[PDB]
């Protein structure tokens, strides 16, 4: 058996070595590198070490290691929530930016720590660990849960043991994206894993530097799913020690908190050493405390945070658009696109929230829809750099004849972009209304109808610019001057 | 006040 395992990941390190298959296959790899997966983890016997009580009876003790070593450890208790699992609740009232919660730098696992503990010898000698802060704190979590004396065995004992990572989902959850912008980075999260766990896999089992390691006796496909999912859904940047690079981080206690809209209210103090956390608005006694994690998109929260965030206010899909080389005014085009730091062909961004299009965007559209004595304005004389200046800016057109050509291109575009869904808007609704699902499948069909609903949000904003920007044009408006 | 903000499951780049 111990052959046979070794084989199968050698395969599989073979079959997610492979090049890309190009997007058309890409469903067709994933199953296939799902079948080669689901053979080897049904072959091996899940986490290799579990523990013996449940995920609160370690609580007390995640409190206590934490309270010895400087933590905050009053004001708040640690309740199962059912929207968003374990979180902290507030015993006592929170105001607004009191500084409620603290933990020293002592506590946390780092890239910094990963190298000085059991791992450090291989470590010194893999390339792909060097590299990769954030496979360093997997293989870290990993070697510090199979040693039974660990530091920060309070922290991995409450730790969950499953995530809703797409790393999780069964296969007919993630056929619910087919056809999206979201299913190609699940494609790769699945792929970068299984490749990552075949090669670890054969280091560990015969590289001599790995040959002090906890991982030799045990290194399950679920130990490293488990691990990579871990550090994904929870992993931080903070500053060295002294503050003149960053490294990753786990910080306990802190990363219990869920996520809610607002702003990040967590920073590093460096001249005390320690993460510090303000309260992102008032807690009473009783309600869950809350942190913003970032301005992540659902579909960023559902890949890497394994949740979806219903009314996220920082929700966008991508667009991509360049000058195409065969416009006759390429040229000056692109110059103007330099001259603004705008490059000739990106990816950019559509957002839910008002407004749809980014100063970026703006500019880029208007350069694209810009006439040949247009452009010649923005490329000379005195004024030009003047005109530069003002092309991110809504207030101040180009012409009312370049804002109905942008946001009719705008409205073309996005409405075409809906028709390459294999699901409509409606049918989407009607799916998350009629039929009975599990947390992760609606993830899946919340995803796919949030990007649509972006889309549709763009068409009719473009729609109702467009017609603004005519009436304008019809009669004759004279145009804003900025000032 | 934030000189060095942490973002709670930042997204990193794994390959
Ligand atoms: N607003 C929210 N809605 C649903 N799940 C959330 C959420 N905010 C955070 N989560 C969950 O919390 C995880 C981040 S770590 C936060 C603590 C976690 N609930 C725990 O039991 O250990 C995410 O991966 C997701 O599973």
């Amino acid at each position: 058996s111990p052959k046979e395992i070794l084989n199968l990941t050698s395969e599989l390190l073979q079959k997610c070595s492979s090049p890309a298959p190009g997007p058309g296959k890409e469903w067709e790899e994933y199953v296939q590198i799902r079948t080669l997966v689901e053979k080897i983890r049904k072959k091996q016997k899940g986490l290799s070490v579990t523990f013996d009580g449940k995920r609160e009876d370690y609580f007390p003790d995640l409190m206590k290691w934490a309270s010895e070593n400087g933590a905050s450890v009053e004001g708040f208790e640690m309740v199962n929530f059912k929207e968003e699992g374990f979180g902290l609740r507030a015993t006592r009232d929170i105001k607004a930016e009191e500084l409620f919660l603290w933990v020293p730098r002592k506590l946390l696992m780092t890239v910094e720590s990963a190298k000085n503990s059991v791992l450090g010898p291989l470590y010194s000698q893999d390339r792909i660990l060097q590299a990769m802060g954030n496979i360093a704190l997997a293989f870290h979590l990993l070697c510090e849960r199979a040693s039974p004396n660990s530091f920060w065995q309070p922290y991995i004992q409450t730790l969950p043991s499953e995530y809703d990572t797409p790393l999780y989902f069964e296969e007919d959850e993630v056929r619910y994206l087919q056809s999206t912008q979201a299913i190609h980075d699940v494609f790769s999260q699945y792929k970068n894993t299984a490749r990552q766990y075949a090669y670890f896999y054969k280091v560990i089992q015969t590289h001599p530097h790995a040959n002090k390691l906890p991982l030799k006796d045990s290194f399950t496909y679920e130990d490293y799913r488990w691990a990579v999912s871990s550090v994904m859904t929870r992993q931080n940047q903070i500053p060295t020690e002294d503050g003149s690079r960053v490294t990753l981080a786990l910080i306990p206690l802190w990363d219990m908190c869920n996520h809610t809209n607002g702003l990040i209210t967590t920073g590093y103090n460096l001249e005390d050493d320690r993460c510090e956390c303000v309260a992102l608005q008032d807690f009473r006694a009783g309600e869950q405390i809350y942190i913003f994690y970032g301005t992540r998109s659902n579909a960023e929260f559902v890949i890497h945070s394994g949740f979806f965030f219903d009314n996220n206010s920082h929700d966008r899909v991508k667009i991509k658009l360049g000058v195409s080389k065969s416009d006759r005014l390429y040229a000056m085009k692109a110059e103007v696109l330099a001259r603004a730091g705008i490059p000739t062909s990106s990816v950019f961004a559509l957002h839910f929230t008002e407004p749809p299009i980014s100063a970026q965007l703006l500019a880029f559209l208007r350069v694209f829809c810009m006439t040949e004595e247009e452009l010649k304005e923005h490329l000379l004389g005195d004024s030009a750099i003047d005109r530069i200046f003002t092309l991110g800016n809504s207030e101040f057109p180009v012409s009312w004849d370049n804002e109905v050509k942008l946001w009719t291109f705008l409205e073309d575009r996005a409405s075409l972009l809906l028709k390459t869904y294999k699901t409509t808007i409606e049918e989407d609704k009607s799916v998350l209304k009629n039929h009975d699902l599990s947390v992760r499948a609606k993830m899946a069909i919340k995803l796919r109808l949030g990007e649509k609903e972006i889309l549709e949000k763009a068409v009719k904003s473009a729609a109702v610019n467009r017609e603004y920007y005519r009436q304008q044009m019809e009669e004759k408006a004279p145009l804003p001057k900025y000032e | 006040t934030l000189k060095y903000p942490i973002e709670h499951g930042i997204v990193t780049n794994w390959d």
